[PDB]
């Protein structure tokens, strides 16, 4: 839960579709 | 079995929303077991759905349909619509003429013919095909000539000799003159019988032109035609209309024929 | 082992692959069944059309909208839409893909269970999850506390979220969205003297809405400016070639969001619902909500909407409150994007419900 919200805040790099 | 081809000028939402015009168009259509309608200008199929609602308001299967995507060389597009009484005939197969590539039909025809194979137990012909064409006026000779190649394509595909080719071929007047008939294989080949003669007037306008035609190939189909039955249907005379009301319906008469 | 993200709305399905930055497929949430018997040339008899083809062949069909105000209300139709999504749009075998689906705020639990039941029993997915739309929009913006305004085609909600927890008691639902706005734009253009009779003509209005409309910062002043000068007029060229020019309809249309009385509704406008939603929340978190008002959904795309929301909330909030509206350029796809992100995070992977688990439940 805490770990998840941490990752959400940090962001992910999404690819061109 | 009464069959017709009818070019209904810019058949669409506005025409079908007019209760008087709808009424006459429904009366015309109900004369026929199979009728081909051309100049369908109906972007979302609303006018076609409306006609079918009228036709099928008392029996949901009075008429079944075969309809194309919008066709045309350029951005001006039209559909072919067939309406048929399923207690009279069944559709076995359909296709749009291709010339062997995705957009090759447009190499020879502005509106690639729609081709429908029917099964018909009430006539001497048991299976036959109808090829629809509404030709481009400025390319009439070439397009009617190319219908020869459509007939050959039907032959190779369906192994069928019995084929009726019909619609507003623009086959007269400034678009096909007398000298030009000899260059049209559909006319010069003795495989074909032309049922609406060059003398016939098929326009609701004051021109005297045999634009709309019904051609038959196949010895069985030819044998099924009732002699003297092929003619334009002059709905202005039939319904005692003024010329103005008549022109509000269409600028063409249906051409019709009966098979037995 | 690439997950699917399917975001089903009242008007559009947005569907795609987890990890991508945009849905691969966006299409109308519509199913149509032929009203009469027959075929398209070269095709067999179809029992139904879904999406774009349903719209473009609508005149011979009976259309159904199986998602109403964000909620699935017709399950046979919804199955058709999901069938069409997997096989026709994305071209996948659903049995090969964990699938993340989205749902509306306040979706009944029985509704989420029916979704889950179809995905497993009907589509045989190996795994799935259902996330709340607004929470995904917030995630998409890199945050875990804030209040979402999500406005789509059928429904508008305000959703306050505290550390990832959407607060159901504070959720506001407003049944006014993109569809109502298109219908109202058509009405007022008609009043001006234009005419939208044929299907093709009526279809254009939605495009005029999306291309020319905007939210005035000061509605009354913008009205006088429009009457005073032609400076706010804009032209729209019809498919045929005719150009037509519109003035005050450009901003009257979305002003309806702030004044629902324009379409005869007696409800609070979106700035009032945003405030009232924040005011249902513990005083101690309000500062965090005010400073993180995330806008999501197609109907939040109007130019000016964020500035006007900043203004109206400022007038309603304590005089010292720092107020910030976040409206990302991609917000018409924010829910889908948040889904794409969530389904790709490593900390999420234990959260999938598997086929095995569903069978043992
Ligand atoms: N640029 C734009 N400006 C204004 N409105 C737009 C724009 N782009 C899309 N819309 C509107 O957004 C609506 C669709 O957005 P969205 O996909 O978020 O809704 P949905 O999820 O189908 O519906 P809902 O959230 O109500 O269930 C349509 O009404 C469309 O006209
Ligand atoms: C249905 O079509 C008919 C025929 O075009 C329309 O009647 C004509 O239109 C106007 C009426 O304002 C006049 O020019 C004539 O009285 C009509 N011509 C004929 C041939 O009768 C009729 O108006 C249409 N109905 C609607 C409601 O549009
Ligand atoms: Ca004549
Ligand atoms: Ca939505
Ligand atoms: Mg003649």
């Amino acid at each position: 839960r805490g770990a998840l919200l941490d990752q959400i805040r940090q962001g992910i790099q999404l690819n061109k579709t | 079995l009464k069959i017709a081809a009818f070019n209904i000028r810019t058949f669409g939402e506005t025409k079908m929303s007019n209760a008087t015009l709808a009424s006459y168009i429904v009366r015309i259509v109900r004369r026929y077991d199979i009728v081909l309608i051309q100049e369908v200008r109906d972007s979302h199929l609303v006018a076609v759905g409306k006609l079918l609602d009228y036709l099928n308001q008392d029996d949901p299967n009075t008429y079944h349909y075969v309809v194309s995507e919008p066709l045309g060389r350029n951005s001006y597009k039209e559909r072919y619509l067939f309406l048929f009484r399923p207690n009279k005939v069944s559709v076995l197969d359909t296709y749009q003429y291709d010339d062997g590539c995705e957009s090759c039909g447009n190499d020879s025809f502005s509106r690639e013919p729609a081709v429908v194979k029917f099964s018909s137990h009430s006539t001497k012909v048991k299976e036959f095909a109808i090829v629809a064409l509404h030709s481009a006026p400025s390319d009439a000779v070439a397009e009617i000539n190319s219908l020869y190649d459509v007939y050959l394509d039907v032959q190779q595909k369906w192994h069928l000799n019995d084929v009726m080719l019909m619609g507003d071929f623009n086959a007269d007047c400034s678009y096909v003159t007398s000298s030009q008939w000899s260059s049209i294989r559909l006319r010069t080949s003795s495989t074909f019988q032309w049922l609406i003669p060059d003398s016939a007037d098929t326009t609701a306008t004051s021109t005297n032109c045999a634009y709309d035609r019904i051609v038959v190939a196949g010895s069985l189909l030819q044998s099924s035609v009732v002699p003297g039955s092929a003619a334009p249907f002059d709905f202005q005379a039939a319904y005692g209309l003024s010329n103005e009301m008549a022109l509000a319906i269409s600028d063409h008469y249906p051409v019709e024929v009966t098979l037995t | 082992t690439t997950a699917l993200v399917c975001d089903n709305g009242s008007g559009l399905v947005k569907a795609g692959f987890a990890g991508d930055d945009a849905p691969r497929a966006v299409f109308p949430s519509i199913v149509g069944r032929p009203r009469h018997q027959g075929v398209m040339v070269g095709m067999g008899q179809k029992d139904s059309y879904v999406g774009d083809e349903a719209q473009s062949k609508r005149g011979i069909l009976t259309l159904k909208y199986p998602i109403e105000h964000g909620i699935i209300t017709n399950w046979d139709d919804m199955e058709k839409i999901w069938h069409h999504t997997f096989y026709n749009e994305l071209r996948v075998a659903p049995e090969e893909h964990p699938t993340l689906l989205t749902e509306a705020p306040l979706n009944p639990k029985a509704n989420r269970e029916k979704m889950t039941q179809i995905m497993f029993e009907t589509f045989n997915v190996p795994a799935m999850y259902v996330a709340i739309q607004a929470v995904l929009s917030l995630y998409a913006s890199g945050r875990t506390t804030g209040i979402v305004l999500d406005s789509g085609d059928g429904v508008t909600h305000n959703v306050p979220i505290y550390e990832g927890y959407a607060l159901p008691h504070a959720i506001m639902r407003l049944d006014l969205a993109g569809r109502d706005l298109t219908d109202y734009l058509m009405k007022i253009l008609t009043e001006r003297g234009y005419s939208f009779v044929t299907t093709a003509e009526r279809e254009i209005v939605r495009d005029i809405k999306e291309k020319l409309c905007y939210v005035a910062l000061d509605f009354e002043n913008e009205m006088a400016t429009a009457a005073s000068s032609s400076s706010l007029e804009k032209s729209y060229e019809l498919p045929d070639g005719q150009v037509i020019t519109i003035g005050n309809e450009r901003f009257r249309c979305p002003e309806t969001l702030f004044q629902p009385s324009f379409i005869g509704m007696e409800s609070a406008g979106i700035h009032e619902t945003t405030y009232n939603s924040i005011m249902k929340c513990d005083i101690d978190i309000r500062k965090d909500l005010y400073a993180n008002n995330v806008m999501s959904g197609g109907t939040t795309m109007y130019p000016g909407i964020a500035d006007r929301m900043q203004k109206e909330i400022t007038a309603l909030a304590p005089s010292t409150m720092k107020i910030k509206i976040i409206a990302p350029p991609e917000r018409k796809y924010s829910v889908w994007i948040g889904g794409s992100i969530l389904a790709s995070l490593s900390t999420f992977q234990q959260m999938w419900i598997t086929k095995q688990e569903y069978d043992e439940a």
